[PDB]
């Protein structure tokens, strides 16, 4: 028999800073690098999927996940916490569709998912999520890219990077990224930003990449990743 | 269990609440947000803290929220806690409408949320919302109104006020310039740009760095608009041109 | 079976209610008041089930009074009527519903004189004139006949006179006394009770 | 639910959480109430409004019922809850019983509410003291006051907040029939006791009066300044 | 930091022992059980002449035949007093009779250690009551006086004193008590001992006096009647 | 110490201190003696007074017609367990119409007293009881503690200076089985006498006796009803 | 062997070296209690417990450490006896629930499995403490044969041919290893159980003791019951005379 | 600044200044407290489980001492770590597996069972009231569509599919052994996969053990039924190595 704690594990310090959120921000900042780019006619999301051993089955688990027909997810930080947010976001997407009979606007999903992240910064007996989410989507004939973080705050991006070397990844994108890209060009600059922080040689198994357009969201097959790696 | 309890809703030896006053410090590091009341309207002016070459700009605003047909608010503090409170403000405004079939009076909506925030300081053992809010609106009782909300759950009606970064410097600047009973919306818009320019950090002031929304009564209808970039550009440059005519 | 009536003018609302408190076949009271003071300018007249009427009417009365204390100003006739409608409609699909037929009369400083009709089902409708009870079937036609939206207070009481005389002649129930009150700019005024 | 004992006994036999709430009221604004012969009058101070702020919102005198009003000191956020809880109880007493609320009953309810918050799990006590003013149905004037512990007493005249120790001592010296003879001198007794501690100036005084049968009256900044004129006329002279 | 239901190495509950210490700050109250009635006396402790005299109620009526004197934290007491008044009328409704002074005291003693944090209701007690009570009345077992403290322990007393000066008044009652004392001497003794242990002089408005005797019901003494018992200093 | 604030905290030695601290409450209470023959079960306890003006505390309590108890420790914890014992005996008579066997009632105490020793925030019962009963298996003397552990015993003594009584009963434990009721009570009184200091002995005011057996239902003698047992006394020797 | 201050107060807290000390301290409580024994024979299971006499005032048969969980199941406990009785009640209810749901006598392995889950549940949270005792479960049938299981404070359950818990669990197990229990009749086993208890018992540290003995085999028709006074005293004489 | 601590981050499942969870990290060290090593290898036609079977004394019933557990007719598992923690996870796994079939009408896939337990293990990682389970579950079984499967779940909540995996005390040395055997592409038969698993545990521990000293559980394409090999069948594979 058990009964949970009813007191907040995230409190205000004398400085006025919620320490556990910034500590959760350290968990994502130390995780594997991820990059997202909004490119006029579509969105691309890419991440480092280096399992650091040849024993692993690279096909079993995925980091780039679909939420619905038109929305995808990538993360930096902890895998287990990310899974919870995926399952919650998939349910929120269906809850919206059952009520309105319309594919959920990306901005509306991120708002609903970020609100779940907010709970774990105030609710009793729980720690915040150690994950920053990268949400892509297509609705009203327009590409969307969003960032959700442990705080529960959300930001809209043209292009951004998170995880290891997120500071060097962003400055790279400031110079490299230009508006009005083609989707196929966006995959290149996504892998290029990922190469800046890699360490090792890139194979189609070492990285994972998903794309979102007017035809919906899908993860690129290992054969498709190999062709861009040249 | 009690070993890990932070004891959030507890009294200090001096007779004050620590978590409330620690939350006040979070507001001080957030964006500068001011509200000014005029004769023919009321406005909000806030510093954008989300500024980058790579930000997309999807929404109409960053810190300014529409709560009601006749009411709008601005925010300073933790944005996620702000999103929770503003969503609740939209709910309470609609619950009143459903019951009485007329818009909620400005003071009453502020009162309702302040009771929720006060409850978080007394019971539950939870951290308070680290947000200060500025409400602007119009009701059929007191006309154009401006309100300020604290994380303590305490409120007050103002003619001109500010919360956020360099807040004490901004209010004393307003105390000197504000002309009670003579203030028009055009004068208040000019005062907003004047206060922001001296208060803000980056010095020169930009259309991407500030956010202004006006609330006016037009043709028997309350009109709320978030000012366009081309409008803000003229407001900054009109103060810039008067900065050049100040020397001889 | 009881009787209510309201007549709205250009700047006033005239309301009348019978003073009979009846049990089975006996008249227990000759001077029972069926009017409830909500505000300085709001009156609620209730009719229906014996115990349900007073309990419901006073509950709304005390909540309108609670609003006055909490805000420093009173509810508008419209906001008051919509509040009573909400409370009755929420109890409609419950285990214990209130079988009350009511009539709300008020004066707003902006909108002016107001008169509201409401079912026991909780359907709200604004009317220039309305009547509750079985007597309405005999009086609504007289009201339809002589009513003009520009009726003076002198003529309104005389029109009420014509309606109450019809209840003495044709209506099978004995309703000899009526409470008559007028709401306007200055508030609620107690007027001479019409006896037969 | 949050089940932690907030207010507990100390080794010496003290309730610290209650005592800290009494430190919050001592930091609060100065509030004084005094019972007269025909009328009762409240007076609140330490207003210090920035004159850039609408003072209609920050009024510390609240009416609970038609015949009952109150003034508070301490945490102004806490006050709003107690005031609204008392206002709901005012109408509940009117629903359960035909009669309007007596001044002692409202005071007893507010006191019982404050007491419950000292002995209940998960919650801290209220950081306010209240001055309750009203009239009985028979017409006899009544003045009461509460505190965070949950105790209440009837008073002829009392002060709470900052400078309460100074104002209280003034009322002990100045409470006779010579000052209560008229309705005007009782109001003057408030202003004189108020202006004795505050940062001087009638602009910072908001006070309310209520007669035996009349509705509550919040006085104009004009009416109070006319009485401030009568105190300085008889200050350099007397 | 510890919980409210924590035992000391000695074998006592901390919160209870500390609640006993809260009584040592409250005003002194004295009850005397005479063969022909029970008298209760208490000091009001006036802080200011502005405070109303009859406002402080440290001796209250529970039933027609039962009186109760309180000491310590007055706010906690009136919660227990109301529960005692509810109990007497619940018993009257069910059994059509007046409760015994012992049963009333026992009913209040049931709320003693009903406090805690976890495994409790949302409105459950967080701490004990900082109150000591003296139940004095007349039932079918003659005149009786009972003493109760935060521990829940209640016992009959021939004469008992509780408050700030408890030991001083206890020794004064110890040498001036006969089990054959008259009610005239009973009130006299309580008044004599009261002025000795107080910081302020005995006035007619300064103290409360109550009598419960077989013949007449519980009686609250009026100012004029107090002046007839203070005439015999 | 830090392993002694909660019942849910085990000491490195393999002990729970809060149970042991609750056991100290039993020893601080006045002594009580329980013994049995083949036909009767007798409880003898020492009443205690805080002052000479105050009366003596109740030590023996009723449970049912066939079961009686003597308390040692906290009063409220004693009354709480007493009410549970009464309720279980009432439920047994309501359902089965036959008196609840003593063995089973004590087992229900053992089950109930165990619950709070394993839950956080809860505490052990600060009282030890001596249970005297009569059923199909004859007379019974049982012992309960703050620790849910219970004992079936021929004779027992708990409280202050109970060791002196414990040694007396241990010498005469073979005597009890063929003892006459009047002789059995005197053995219980002589054991309780050993607990008192040399200056004082058993009086009519500080002695309470409870008897249950084949002859009669459980009965408590206190004042005038006690003197027949005390009279006919072998003098206090050393 | 122990960590102070922080990592040993709660069962919801791991120590740096991956240990739950609250469970280990609960394991110390049983190590302090007197020895309980039980072995599996050819045609059943026999239990034996040394019961230290705290006072001669207590009845012969008081503080029973041998329980009847079910008509065919017996329990032998060692540790904090208060917890032992609650676990005996939990085991009784579990055997009762099985018959109410499935209509026959519960298999011993499953009963041991079910109760062990309840014991384990008290090792995960700060809200509750682990059980401060270890206990054995024994049964016999024609189908399942003789079975013997033992559960400790952590929630671990294993099958046994011979098992011992308490003060001298090591001194007992080495004496059990000598026996050919796979071939021995349970009548012969009782004699050997009684003597190992006497050898294990410390007469110079502990004052005195009583011997508790239990049946569950073919001679008792599959029912768990107490070893009669006649057979026990024969085994007690056997224990005293082979002690030389 | 690696390995910094502030507050109760060492006692409850909250973040450190670095953003780590020490309580989770200590739970991995609780797996080694069992004092045993488990190895799993996947072939083309089969999936094999192996773990050391230590029996301290002959007083213990050897048949009852096991870390090999059956969750489904098709799905088995090996447990490494705290024995009581391990059995709790097995009982919950059987519950989730049967609960899946009642809701969806088909046999639970090996990957889906592993994810479900990982999600429940995540709850202990986020909530502070309970500790994580100091155990490790390696699942085997054959998917009707994707062939043989070997999956592993953490006290942290991490789950993944593998070609070969080790767990426990000698985990780090046995994973490096398996890497060397993977690089060389053998013909992964039933005998090859069993012996690769056996020789792995026999080299890292260096024993050359008896049939009674180890446990083997297999899942094959022709026979998807999870089966424990017992003494006689393991003895056949042990004498096959010495040829
Ligand atoms: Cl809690
Ligand atoms: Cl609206
Ligand atoms: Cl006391
Ligand atoms: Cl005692
Ligand atoms: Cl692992
Ligand atoms: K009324
Ligand atoms: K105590
Ligand atoms: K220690
Ligand atoms: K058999």
């Amino acid at each position: 028999a058990k009964r949970g704690y009813s007191f907040s594990l995230t409190t205000f310090s004398p400085s006025g800073k919620l320490v556990q959120i910034e500590y959760a921000l350290a968990a994502v900042a130390g995780g594997a690098p991820s990059v997202g780019i909004k490119a006029a006619n579509g969105v691309v999301l890419a991440t480092e999927k280096k399992q650091k051993s040849i024993l692993y089955d690279e096909r079993s688990v995925h980091k780039v996940e679909p939420i619905t027909k038109h929305i995808g997810l990538v993360y930096s930080g902890m895998g287990p916490d990310y899974r919870v947010l995926v399952h919650r976001a998939r349910k929120l997407a269906q809850q919206y569709y059952l009520v309105y009979q319309e594919p959920i606007p990306t901005a509306q999903l991120v708002q609903r998912v970020a609100s779940v992240m907010q709970e774990y910064t105030q609710s009793g007996g729980v720690r915040p999520f150690g994950v920053s989410l990268l949400i892509c989507g297509w609705n009203e004939g327009r590409p969307y890219l969003f960032q959700s973080d442990p705080s529960g705050a959300y930001f809209a991006w043209k292009a951004t990077a998170m995880g290891k070397n997120y500071v060097n990844g962003k400055t790279f994108l400031e110079k490299r990224y230009n508006e009005d890209l083609e989707l196929e060009d966006a995959i290149h600059t996504a892998i290029l930003t990922l190469k800046e922080s890699f360490e090792g040689q890139m194979t189609e198994d070492n990285i994972e990449v998903g794309i979102c357009n007017e035809a919906g969201f899908r993860r690129l097959t290992p054969t498709e990743v190999r062709d861009y790696l040249a | 269990s009690r070993r890990y309890d932070s004891r959030t809703t507890i009294f200090s030896p001096e007779g004050r609440l620590y978590q409330v006053e620690y939350a006040m410090e979070a507001i001080g590091h957030a964006g500068t947000c001011l509200g000014i009341l005029a004769n023919d309207g009321v406005l909000l002016a806030a510093e954008r803290r989300n500024i980058h070459k790579l930000l997309d700009e999807v929404f109409f605003s960053e810190k300014i929220y529409k709560l009601n047909e006749d009411m709008a608010c601005s925010v300073a503090g933790i944005t996620s806690d702000a999103n929770v409170l503003t969503n609740e403000l939209r709910l309470i405004a609609q619950r009143y409408l459903l019951q009485y079939q007329e818009p909620i009076p400005c003071e009453q909506l502020v009162t309702a949320l302040c009771d929720i925030k006060q409850a978080y300081t007394q019971f539950g053992g939870k951290r308070p919302f680290g947000v200060s809010l500025l409400y602007i609106g119009w009701d059929k009782h007191y006309g154009f109104q401006l309100y300020q909300s604290d994380p303590s759950g305490n409120y007050g009606g103002w003619k001109a006020t500010c919360i956020g970064n360099n807040s004490a410097a901004a209010v004393s600047m307003l105390k000197q310039d504000y002309k009670e009973g003579e203030m028009t919306l055009k004068s208040a818009l000019a005062l907003a740009v004047k206060v922001l320019n001296k208060t803000m950090d980056v010095s020169k002031l930009s259309a991407e760095k500030v956010e202004i929304a006006t609330l006016t009564r037009e043709s028997g209808k309350t009109v709320i608009r978030v000012l366009k970039q081309k409008e803000v550009e003229q407001l900054i440059k009109k103060h810039e041109e008067e900065e050049a005519k100040a020397e001889r | 079976m009881e009787y209510l009536i309201g007549i709205q003018g250009p700047d006033y609302v005239l309301v009348a209610s019978d003073r009979v408190a009846a049990s089975n076949i006996v008249q227990m009271k000759d001077d029972h008041d069926k009017m409830f003071k909500m505000s300085e300018k709001i009156l609620l007249l209730c009719v229906g089930e014996a115990g349900d009427t007073v309990q419901f009417a006073e509950y709304i009365q005390k909540n309108v009074q609670l609003y006055k204390m909490r805000n420093g100003y009173e509810l508008s006739p419209t906001a008051a009527a919509n509040f009573t409608r909400r409370n009755l409609a929420d109890c409609l699909r419950s285990r214990t519903p209130y079988h009350v037929n009511l009539l709300l009369a008020g004066y707003d400083e902006h909108e002016g004189p107001a008169l509201y009709y409401m079912d026991y089902l909780a359907a709200l409708a604004k009317a220039p004139f309305a009547a509750h009870g079985y007597g309405a079937f005999l009086t609504l036609s007289i009201l339809d006949r002589y009513y003009t939206p520009t009726i003076s207070r002198e003529r309104a009481v005389e029109l009420l006179r014509k309606c109450l005389e019809e209840l003495q002649k044709r209506f099978i129930l004995n309703l000899p006394t009526f409470s008559v009150r007028v709401i306007d700019k200055d508030g609620i005024h107690n007027l001479e009770n019409i006896a037969f | 639910s949050y089940d932690r004992a907030i207010t507990v006994f100390s080794p010496d036999g003290h309730l610290f959480q209650v005592e800290y709430a009494q430190e919050a009221v001592k930091k609060g604004s100065t509030a004084v109430g005094v019972r007269g012969k025909d009328i009762v009058v409240l007076g609140v101070e330490k207003k210090s409004v920035a004159k850039l702020q609408d003072e209609r919102t920050v009024r510390k005198i609240c009416a609970l019922d038609d015949n009952v009003c109150m003034a508070f000191a301490g945490l102004t956020a806490d006050a709003r809850i107690v005031i609204n809880r008392a206002r709901v109880e005012c109408q509940s007493h009117r629903l359960t019983v035909e009669d309007p609320v007596t001044v002692e009953y409202i005071t007893r309810y507010i006191a019982s509410l404050k007491q419950r918050y000292t002995q209940s799990n998960g919650r801290r006590p209220f950081g306010i003291s209240a001055l309750i003013v009203g009239f009985d149905f028979d017409g006899t004037p009544r003045l009461y006051q509460t505190d965070p512990s949950g105790t209440y007493h009837a008073w002829k005249a009392n002060a709470i907040g900052r400078g309460a120790k100074s104002v209280r001592e003034f009322l002990e010296k100045n409470y006779t029939d010579d000052a209560i003879e008229t309705d005007d001198l009782t109001i003057k007794l408030v202003i004189k006791a108020l202006l004795e501690v505050v940062q001087s100036g009638g602009k910072n005084i908001e006070l309310a009066v209520m007669r035996r049968d009349q509705p509550l009256k919040i006085l104009n900044p004009e009416e109070i300044e006319k009485y401030v004129a009568e105190i300085e006329k008889e200050k350099e002279e007397n | 930091d510890r919980g409210v239901n924590t035992f000391s190495p000695e074998g006592r509950l901390f919160q209870v022992e500390y609640a006993i210490e809260a009584i040592k700050l409250g005003s002194t109250a004295i009850g005397i059980q005479t063969s022909e009635g029970v008298c209760l006396a208490v000091e009001k402790r006036i802080t200011s002449p502005l405070m109303e005299p009859s406002s402080i109620e440290k001796i209250v009526e529970i039933d027609a035949h039962i009186g109760c004197a309180m000491s310590g934290l007055i706010a906690d007491a009136k919660t227990l007093i109301d529960k005692a008044r509810v109990e007497t009328q619940n018993h009257w409704f069910t059994y059509n009779e007046t409760m015994t002074v012992e049963s009333v005291t026992q009913a209040v003693s049931n709320l003693a250690l009903q406090f805690g944090e976890e495994d409790a209701d949302p409105g459950a007690m967080s701490r004990p009551f900082g109150v000591a009570l003296l139940f004095g009345g007349v039932d079918e077992k003659g005149p009786q006086l009972f003493h109760m403290d935060p521990s829940g322990t209640f016992v009959q007393c021939d004469a008992r004193a509780i408050g700030s000066a408890s030991e001083g008044a206890q020794s004064s009652l110890q040498e001036v008590y006969h089990k054959s004392m008259t009610l005239k001497e009973a009130i006299k003794s309580s008044l004599i001992i009261l002025k000795q242990v107080m910081e302020e002089k005995l006035n007619a408005t300064n103290i409360e006096l109550a009598t419960v005797q077989p013949g007449q019901n519980f009686h609250m003494f009026t100012k004029e009647e107090l002046e007839e018992v203070i005439k015999d200093i | 110490n830090q392993y002694d604030n909660d019942v849910t905290v085990w000491s490195p030695q393999g002990r729970i201190h809060q149970i042991e601290y609750a056991m100290e409450a039993v020893k601080q209470g006045s002594a009580t003696v329980g013994l049995k023959s083949k036909t009767h079960a007798v409880l003898v306890a020492l009443k205690r007074a805080q002052s000479e003006l105050a009366a003596h505390q109740k030590k023996i309590l009723h449970v049912d017609n066939h079961i009686g108890i003597s308390i040692a420790g906290l009063t409220a914890d004693a009354r709480l367990l007493c009410n549970f014992m009464r309720q279980e005996c009432l439920d047994s008579r309501f359902v089965f119409d036959r008196p609840l066997p003593v063995s089973r009632l004590v087992s229900l105490i053992g089950s109930k007293t165990q619950i709070p020793t394993q839950r956080y925030g809860r505490r052990p019962y600060g009282v030890g009881l001596l249970i005297a009963g009569y059923d199909d298996m004859g007379p019974h003397i049982f012992q309960t503690c703050p620790s849910a552990n219970y004992f079936d015993c021929r004779a027992m003594s708990i409280g202050a200076r109970s060791q002196s009584a414990r040694t007396y009963l241990e010498r005469h434990m073979s005597e009890f089985m063929e003892c006459n009721l009047d002789e059995l009570v005197k053995h219980g009184l002589r054991a309780l006498r050993e607990t008192l200091p040399a200056e004082q002995d058993l009086t009519t005011k500080n002695v309470s006796i409870g008897i249950v057996g084949k002859d009669l239902e459980f009965t408590i003698y206190d004042d005038d009803d006690v003197s027949p047992f005390l009279d006919g006394l072998e003098e206090r020797p050393q | 062997s122990s960590i102070g201050t922080g990592y040993d107060l709660s069962a919801s807290t791991f120590s740096p070296d991956g240990r739950v000390f609250q469970v280990e301290y609960a394991m110390k409580a049983v190590e302090n209690s007197s020895t309980a024994i039980g072995i599996r024979c050819k045609d059943g299971v026999v239990f034996g417990v040394e019961k230290l006499v705290l006072s001669k005032l207590y009845e012969e048969g008081s503080n029973k450490r041998l329980f009847n969980v079910d008509r065919h199941v017996g329990m032998a406990v060692a540790g904090l006896l208060a917890d032992a009785r609650s676990l005996a009640d939990i085991a009784r209810e579990e055997a009762s629930n099985f018959r109410s749901n499935f209509g026959y006598n519960i298999p011993l392995k499953h009963l041991a499995d079910r109760v062990a889950m309840y014991v384990h549940a008290y090792t995960l949270y700060s809200a509750v403490r682990p059980f401060g005792c270890s206990f054995m479960l024994g049964s016999y049938s024609a189908n399942d044969g003789a079975q013997l299981y033992m559960i400790d404070p952590s929630g671990v359950s294993y099958g046994y041919w011979g098992c011992a818990i308490g003060k001298a669990r090591q001194a007992a197990k080495t004496e059990i290893e000598k026996l050919q229990m796979k071939e021995m009749t349970c009548r012969d086993v009782v004699k050997e159980v009684a003597k190992i208890i006497y050898i294990v018992h410390d007469e110079v540290k502990d004052k005195a003791f009583e011997l508790e003995l239990s049946w569950v085999g073919e001679l008792t028709k599959g029912r768990h019951e107490i070893v009669p006074k006649d057979i026990r005293e024969e085994a007690e004489k056997y224990a005293k005379e082979s002690l030389k | 600044s690696r390995g910094s601590s502030a507050g109760f981050d060492r006692h409850i499942t909250i973040f450190s200044p670095e953003g780590r969870l020490y309580q989770v990290e200590y739970a991995f060290k609780a797996i080694n407290q069992g004092g045993l090593t488990s190895v799993a290898v996947r072939g083309k036609d089969c999936a094999v489980i192996v773990t050391q079977k230590k029996v301290p004394d002959k007083l213990l019933d050897s048949s009852t001492v096991t870390h090999l557990f059956k969750i489904t007719e098709s799905i088995g598992c090996v447990m490494t770590g705290m024995t009581a923690d391990s059995r709790s996870q097995v009982q919950r796994a059987r519950y989730e597996a049967a609960n899946w079939k009642y809701k969806y009408g088909y046999e639970i896939p090996v990957d889906m069972l592993c994810k479900r337990i990982a999600d429940i293990s995540q709850v202990y990682t986020q909530n502070a009231e309970m500790r994580p389970l100091g155990c490790c579950m390696i699942l085997i079984g054959i998917d009707e569509e994707q062939g043989p499967q070997v999956y592993k779940c953490d006290p942290a909540g991490y789950y993944c599919g593998f070609k070969a995996t080790a767990a426990g005390v000698k985990q780090t040395e046995s994973t490096s052994f398996l890497e060397k055997k993977v690089k060389k592409k053998f013909d992964w038969t039933f005998e090859q996969t069993v012996e690769t698993a056996i020789t792995c545990l026999s080299t890292v521990l260096s024993i050359d053990f008896k049939p009674s000293e180890i446990e083997v559980g297999v899942v094959t394409v022709e026979n998807p039924k999870f089966r424990i090999l017992t003494e006689a069948e393991i003895d056949a594979h042990l004498v096959a190595l010495a040829e």
